[PDB]
């Protein structure tokens, strides 16, 4: 698909058998859930965005469902104003931006 | 309205 | 063009009559800069991110050339740790994601 920017580019996922809308995220390194639950171990880490720094657990090799596009990858998960969908599997799903 | 990194 | 996510898609731009280097960032509404010398009248403004809350200047009507493009429109000017294109902006330009 082709998504134009005049709205939110919000996709729906399906992760940990969950069903969620993530923000399609060119500013962002990573992906950022809360309220998803993953399986077992993870890493403690910190993010950081416009207005400070906020604490999350690391997931690494987590099954992602992206706008029908099946993807493994790193998945964090705390407080964030919304779901994000970062860089490191925008590549997986082969996401450009085009002008 | 402004959202990543480190 | 085309820009992949590999890596962080910056690109140049003048503002001002000064350059600069910045995020394309689906994952903002508007666009913010710091370090920029707008001219003219400018109202308060608060915006939101990952981590929390910043004050911010907005200056409406600033002409911008983000990568050889020339486009008008709302620029903020605030403590933000890198500068980000908004989709205010990148809808000007014609920019989509793609995958």
């Amino acid at each position: 698909p082709q998504i134009t920017l005049w709205k939110r580019p919000i996709v729906t996922i399906k992760i940990g058998g969950q069903l969620k809308e993530a923000l399609l995220n060119t500013g962002a390194d990573d992906t950022v859930l809360e309220e998803v639950n993953l399986p077992g171990r993870w890493k403690p880490k910190l993010i950081g965005g416009i207005g400070g720094f906020v604490k999350v657990r690391q997931y690494d090799q987590v099954p992602i469902e992206i706008c029908g596009h099946k993807v493994i990858g790193t998945v964090l998960v705390g407080p964030t104003p919304t779901n994000v969908i970062g860089r490191n599997l925008m590549t997986q799903i082969g996401c450009t931006l085009n002008f | 309205r402004v959202x990543e990194a480190l």
